C-alpha cells in the first residue's frame, strides 16, 4: 500500500526531474482520473497523499460556485455555516471515505501518467534553461523543414523549433545543415517544441554585432535600437561614448566588411547603420537614409512626423513596401506623410502661408485694415480660442467694437456647436411615419427610435422581446402595437 | 460547558455530573471520555458550547485544541479547526483559543470550532496586529523580582539566600548545576510559591519532565498558574509534543507583552528525550549525541530573551550531573555556556542535611548592575568579599546562621554592617 | 528501452495486454454454464479454480 | 415529501437542515442531482395534470 508507493518513489530514477514533490503531485492527478472511472460521478478528487508522512486521504473539493451540476463540488458564495466552512472560498471537505484503492487498470493509468510526467519534466528542465538562458547566437542542425516551422538539434536530445517568421522567405532549408540563430522566447508548460530560436527578430542583429564588432561588449559604442523586416532589410541606430570613434566606418569595417559579414551571416539582408541622436527630429532625419530632406514637421502630442524628401528621389526614398520609411516608423515608434511632389513641397512654408479660403470673413468690420497674422500662426484654430492679451496688444485696430464683434462671433459659434451636438445627439430622427402611429407620442417615438429602427417597415419585424425594456408600455401593449403595426405593414398588402 | 470548568473537578465529581445529565454511567471510561460524552449530551439537548484550548499545527493544515489539565495531550477533549481561521489570522502555535462549538457527526471525530472569540486573552484583531517572536530585540534583565517570602520561615531561608547570592529578573535564564540528591524539587516549589505569594502580578508556568506521578499531583495543587508535567507514561513523543506546546504558548503569550516564567527541571532528561525523537546522521559525537540533536535542546534553552516594548520571558532551568555517564556532562558543558545565569547546588553540603547547599564560589550573574542598584550593589558586594575568605562548609555555616537570626535583606544588611 | 522494462518490472507483470483474444458464446446461442473443466500443463501453477 | 416543493427549495437549505452532514448529504446530492433534475427550479402546470 503505501509502503509500495515509498518504494515506487524512492525507486524513480529521475530524481532531479521528478522530485518527491512532483511525484505525488502526479499521483493526486492520478487518483483525481482513478476516481473519474470509480465513480460515474465525474468528479475531482485531490488526495494529498502525504508521501512523507502516511498514505492517502481521498478529499471531497467543495468546488465553490452557483450551479449545482455534479453536486458533490458545488458550493454557493456563503453556504458555509455548517461544520464551519465560514468561507465564500477555498473551503473544502472530505465526504468521500475508503474509496476504491489501486485497481490494475488504474495502476496502469498511474504508469502511463508518471511516465509521461517524467517526459514532461525534462521539458520543465530544458525550459527553465529555455527561459534562464535567453542570451547569444546558437548553432543547430536542422532534422525537419515544413511549410510553417523547422525543428532543430544541438544534441544531447535538445530540439528547438524555428517558425515561419523566424525565417527568412527565400533561405532554402533542407535537413542536415548546421543554421545559427538566437534564442527569443519563454514557454513554461508548452505542449509541443521546447526551445524557440529565430533568424529575424530585430536585437537578432544587435547581438551579432555584439559578437563581431570588438567595441560593442565593453560599451564603448552603446547600440540604441533596430528595426527589421525579416530577411529583407535591417536598419539599425548606435551611439559612441568616445569621440575619437567613427562608427560610420568603424560598425561596417573596411568599406563594407563587417556589415556585409552579417549580411551573408544573416542569409542576404541589406542592412543600414545610423547614427543615433537625442533628437527624435534629426534620429528620424538621418534614419532614412539614403535620403535628403528639408521639411521637418514634428508635432509630440499626435506623434506625427512630416518628413517630406525632395521631389526626385521619392522612388529611392520610400523604396520597396516603403521600408526606409517603414523601419524608420519602427525605429523611433511614429508617423510620417509625404504626399506633395511640386505644389509646394515645402509642408512648412505653405501650411504657413496658405489660408486666402478660409480667413476671408475674419476682421469684417472693413476688410481694409491688414492681412492676417502668421506670427501666432492661425492654424490650430481651437487652441486659438483663447488667448492672453499678453499678446493680444501688438496688432493694430483693436477698438472697443472689434471686440465687440469678437464678442458676437463667440455667441454665433456657442449658438452653432449647440446645434451641431443636438444634432450628433439626436441620432433617432422620429418622422411623421413614427408620431402617426396610435398610441406612440413624442417620448415613445424617441425610444422607439432609440431601440435601433427610425422606419416603419421593420418595425414589424421585432418580437416582444425586441420591445422589451420598454419605458411607457407592457408585453400585452407591446403586442398589441406590434400587432397593429404588422397589420398596417403586412396584413394590410398596402404600399 | 467549558472544559477546565469541568476538569478541574475530580472524576468521581465528572461521573456523578454525567450520571445527573441522564447518560450512561460513565465511571466506566476515562476522564477525558467523560468529559467529551457530557459535551456531546448537551449539545444534544439542542445548544452550541463554549470552548478553549491551546493551538497546534502539524504538517496537514488544520490545528488542535488542547486542554490545559490534559498536559497538552492528544485526547478526545482536543477541539478541531479548519484551516480556514489560520489562512485568515496566522494563528500560530500557542493561541488559547476560545469560542463556540459543535457536536461532531459521524465521519468526524472532534468538536469543529465556528468562530473565534477570544484570542490569548485579547481582540481577535490582535492576531492581525501583532508582532512576531523572531523579531523583536531581545535585552537583558530590566526588573528586579524579590524572592524572599517575608514570614521569617525555614524554607525562606533558600530564597533569602539566592537574593544575597544572585536574584532573578525578568527576561533571564537561569540554569541550575546540580548533583543527585540535592534539594531540586521542594527548591523549585519553594521558590515558584515566593514568587507567586509576594508578585502575583506577574505571571507563573511551571514545566515538569520526568518525574514521579505523586510528585505530578504534589506540583499540580500547590503552585499558582498552569502546572504542565510530562511523566514517563508517555513516550520521548510526546515529551517533544508538550515541549514545543509550552514553548509556543510561552512565544505567543510574550508577545501579546505578558510576563512568562517557565520552570524547568531537568534539561538532561529532554536532550535524552530529543536525541531519541531524532534520527541518526551516520556520525556518533561524545555521550552518545548527533549533530543536530542539540540544535532542540540548544533553541530551547535559548528562546528565553527580556522584551523591553513589552512582555518578557524569563526560564529557571536545572540540569543533572554526577550521572556517572557522558552525555549528560557534554550536555552540561554545551548549555553552562548558553545561558546568561547560572547556579550550582553542591551535594556535600546537601548530604549533611544543611540545606541549601549554594556554591557561593560559582554562583553569578550576567550584568547584574542592571538587576541592582547603588547601594544595594554596595551592600551584596562587600557581603561577597567578606565571604570570600576561602569557604565552603563554614561558609555554609555562616550564611545559614545569619540568615536564620533574621528576617529581612535589609535586616541582615544593617545587623552585619 | 532498458527503462521500460525496469519499468513494466518493477510495477509487477505489465506490458501490452490490451489484446481480448478471449473466448465469448458464439453469436445466437444462448445456454446456462453447468460445468468447467481446466487441464494445466505439467509445471504451470495451478489457479483457484482448478 | 414531495420534491414538488423541493423544487422551490435552494442548496441554501440544504445543510440548515438538522443533521445533514458528509455521508447523508452526499447521498442527498447524488442520487437526486444525477437524474437530471435540478435542486431549485419552478414551474407552472404541475396542478392541472397537464
Ligand atoms: N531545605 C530543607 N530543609 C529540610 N530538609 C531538606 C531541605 N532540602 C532537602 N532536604 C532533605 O533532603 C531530601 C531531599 O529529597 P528529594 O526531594 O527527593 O531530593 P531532590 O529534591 O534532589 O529530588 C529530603 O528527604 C529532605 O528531608
Ligand atoms: F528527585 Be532527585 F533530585 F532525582
Ligand atoms: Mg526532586
Amino acid at each position: 500500500m503505501n509502503k509500495e508507493i515509498l518504494a515506487v518513489v524512492e525507486a524513480v530514477s529521475n530524481e532531479k526531474a521528478l522530485p518527491r514533490e512532483k511525484i505525488f503531485e502526479a499521483l493526486e492527478s492520478a487518483l483525481a482520473t482513478a476516481t473519474k472511472k470509480k465513480y460515474e460521478q465525474e468528479i475531482d478528487v485531490r488526495v494529498q497523499i502525504d508521501r512523507k508522512s502516511g498514505d492517502f486521504d481521498t478529499f471531497r473539493r467543495w468546488l465553490v460556485v452557483d450551479e449545482v451540476t455534479q453536486p458533490t463540488k458545488e458550493i454557493t458564495l456563503e453556504a458555509a455555516r455548517y461544520e464551519d466552512e465560514s468561507l465564500n472560498l477555498g473551503d473544502y471537505v472530505e465526504d468521500q471515505i475508503e474509496s476504491v484503492t489501486f485497481d490494475r487498470i488504474t495502476t496502469q493509468t498511474a504508469k502511463q501518467v508518471i511516465v509521461q510526467k517524467v517526459r514532461e519534466a525534462e521539458r520543465a528542465m530544458v525550459v527553465d534553461q529555455f527561459r534562464e538562458h535567453e542570451g547569444e547566437i546558437i548553432t543547430g542542425v536542422v532534422k525537419k523543414v515544413n511549410r510553417d516551422n523547422i525543428s532543430l538539434d544541438l544534441g544531447n536530445n535538445a530540439e528547438a523549433v524555428i517558425l515561419r517568421e523566424d525565417m527568412l522567405p527565400r533561405e532554402n532549408f533542407r535537413p542536415g545543415d548546421r543554421v545559427r540563430g538566437v534564442l527569443y522566447s519563454v514557454r513554461p508548460e508548452a505542449r509541443g517544441a521546447q526551445l524557440f530560436v529565430t533568424r529575424s527578430k530585430p536585437e537578432m542583429l544587435i547581438e551579432l554585432f555584439r559578437i563581431e564588432v570588438p567595441e560593442i561588449g565593453e560599451e564603448v559604442i552603446e547600440i540604441k535600437a533596430a528595426a527589421r523586416d525579416p530577411g529583407s532589410r535591417a536598419k539599425i541606430a548606435v551611439k559612441t561614448n568616445d569621440k575619437r570613434i567613427d562608427p560610420v566606418g568603424a560598425c561596417v569595417g573596411m568599406r563594407g566588411a563587417r556589415v556585409q559579414a552579417v549580411s551573408t551571416e544573416l542569409g542576404g539582408e541589406r542592412i543600414d547603420i545610423v547614427l543615433w541622436d537625442d533628437n527624435p527630429a534629426q534620429f528620424v532625419i538621418n534614419a532614412m537614409a539614403p535620403a535628403d530632406v528639408a521639411s521637418i514637421v514634428v508635432d509630440e502630442d499626435k506623434h506625427t512626423m512630416d518628413i517630406a524628401v525632395e521631389a526626385g528621389n521619392l522612388a529611392q526614398a520610400i523604396g520597396r513596401n516603403g521600408q526606409n520609411v517603414r523601419l524608420a516608423s519602427q525605429l523611433s515608434g511614429w508617423e510620417l506623410n509625404v504626399m506633395t511632389v511640386d505644389d509646394l513641397q515645402a509642408k512648412h512654408q505653405a501650411e504657413a502661408h496658405a489660408a486666402i479660403d478660409t480667413f476671408t470673413k475674419y476682421l469684417d468690420i472693413d476688410e481694409d485694415f491688414a492681412t492676417v497674422l502668421v506670427e501666432e500662426g492661425f492654424s490650430t484654430l481651437e487652441e486659438l480660442a483663447y488667448v492672453p492679451m499678453k499678446e493680444l496688444l501688438e496688432i493694430e485696430g483693436l477698438d472697443e467694437p472689434t471686440v465687440e464683434a469678437l464678442r458676437e462671433r463667440a455667441k454665433n459659434a456657442l449658438a452653432t456647436i449647440a446645434q451641431a451636438q443636438e444634432e450628433s445627439l439626436g441620432d433617432n430622427k422620429p418622422a411623421d411615419d413614427l408620431l402617426n402611429l396610435e398610441g406612440v407620442d413624442r417620448d415613445l417615438a424617441f425610444k422607439l427610435a432609440a431601440r435601433g429602427v427610425c422606419t416603419l417597415e421593420d418595425l414589424a419585424e421585432q418580437g416582444i422581446d425586441d420591445l422589451a425594456d420598454i419605458e411607457g408600455l407592457t408585453d400585452e401593449k407591446a403586442g398589441a402595437l406590434i400587432m397593429a403595426a404588422r397589420n398596417i405593414c403586412w396584413f394590410g398588402d398596402e404600399a | 460547558m467549558n472544559l477546565t470548568e469541568l476538569k478541574n473537578t475530580p472524576v468521581s465529581e465528572l461521573i456523578t455530573l454525567g450520571e445527573n445529565m441522564g447518560l450512561e454511567n460513565l465511571a466506566r471510561m476515562r476522564k477525558q471520555d467523560i468529559i467529551f460524552a457530557i459535551l456531546k449530551q448537551h449539545a444534544k439537548s439542542g445548544e452550541d458550547i463554549f470552548g478553549d484550548g491551546v493551538l497546534e499545527i502539524l504538517q496537514d493544515g488544520f490545528g488542535f485544541l488542547r486542554s490545559a489539565d490534559s498536559s497538552y495531550l492528544a485526547g478526545p477533549d482536543d477541539i478541531y479547526v479548519s484551516p480556514s481561521q489560520i489562512r485568515r489570522f496566522n494563528l500560530r502555535t500557542g493561541d488559547t483559543i476560545s469560542g463556540k462549538i459543535r457536536p461532531p457527526k459521524e465521519g468526524e471525530r472532534y468538536f469543529a470550532l465556528l468562530k473565534v472569540n477570544e484570542v490569548n486573552f485579547d481582540k481577535p484583531e490582535n492576531a492581525r496586529n501583532k508582532i512576531l517572536f523572531e523579531n523583536l530585540t531581545p535585552l537583558h534583565a530590566n526588573s528586579r523580582l524579590r524572592m524572599e517570602r517575608g514570614n521569617g520561615s525555614t524554607e525562606d531561608l533558600t530564597a533569602r539566600v539566592l537574593d544575597l547570592a544572585s536574584p532573578i529578573g525578568r527576561g533571564q535564564r537561569g540554569l541550575i548545576v546540580a548533583p543527585p540528591k540535592a534539594g531540586k524539587t521542594m527548591l523549585l516549589q519553594n521558590i515558584a510559591q515566593s514568587i507567586a505569594y509576594n508578585h502575583p502580578d506577574c505571571v507563573l508556568m511551571v514545566l515538569l519532565i520526568d518525574e514521579r506521578p505523586e510528585e505530578v499531583t504534589e506540583m499540580q495543587r500547590l503552585v499558582k498558574g498552569e502546572v504542565v508535567a510530562s511523566t514517563f507514561d508517555e513516550p520521548a513523543s510526546r515529551h517533544v509534543q508538550v515541549a514545543e506546546m509550552v514553548i509556543e504558548k510561552a512565544k505567543r503569550l510574550v508577545e501579546h507583552k505578558k510576563d512568562v516564567i517557565i520552570l524547568l527541571d531537568s534539561i538532561t532528561r529532554l536532550a535524552r528525550a530529543y536525541n531519541t525523537v531524532v534520527p541518526a546522521s551516520g556520525k556518533v559525537l561524545t555521550g552518545g549525541v548527533d549533530a543536530n540533536a542539540l540544535h532542540r535542546p540548544k533553541r530551547f534553552f535559548g528562546a528565553a530573551r527580556n522584551v523591553e516594548e513589552g512582555g518578557s520571558l524569563t526560564i529557571i532551568a536545572t540540569a543533572l550531573i554526577d550521572t556517572g555517564s557522558k552525555m549528560d556532562e557534554v550536555i552540561y558543558e554545551e548549555f553552562k555556556g548558553t545561558g546568561n545565569m547560572e547556579l550550582h547546588l553542591s551535594r556535600k553540603i546537601a548530604e549533611k542535611r544543611v540545606f541549601p547547599a549554594i556554591d557561593y564560589n560559582r554562583s553569578g550573574t550576567r550584568k547584574e548592575e542592571l538587576l541592582t542598584t547603588q547601594e544595594e550593589l554596595q551592600k551584596m558586594w562587600i557581603l561577597r568579599k567578606i565571604i570570600h575568605p576561602m569557604g565552603e562548609i563554614d561558609a555554609m555555616e555562616f550564611l545559614i546562621n545569619k540568615l536564620a537570626m533574621t528576617k529581612t535583606n535589609d535586616d541582615f544588611f544593617e545587623m552585619m554592617k | 528501452t532498458p527503462e521500460e522494462k525496469l519499468l513494466r518490472a518493477i510495477f509487477g507483470e505489465k506490458a501490452s495486454d490490451v489484446k481480448d483474444s478471449s473466448l465469448r458464446v458464439p453469436n445466437g446461442v444462448s445456454g446456462t454454464v453447468i460445468d468447467v473443466q481446466v487441464f494445466t500443463r505439467d509445471g504451470v501453477e495451478k489457479d483457484k479454480r482448478a | 415529501h414531495y420534491i414538488g416543493d423541493l423544487v422551490q427549495r435552494t442548496e441554501v437549505e440544504l445543510l440548515k437542515t438538522p443533521n445533514l452532514g458528509k455521508k447523508s448529504l452526499t447521498e442527498i446530492k447524488d442520487v437526486l442531482a444525477s437524474r437530471g433534475l435540478s435542486l431549485g427550479m419552478r414551474l407552472e402546470n404541475w396542478p392541472p395534470a397537464s
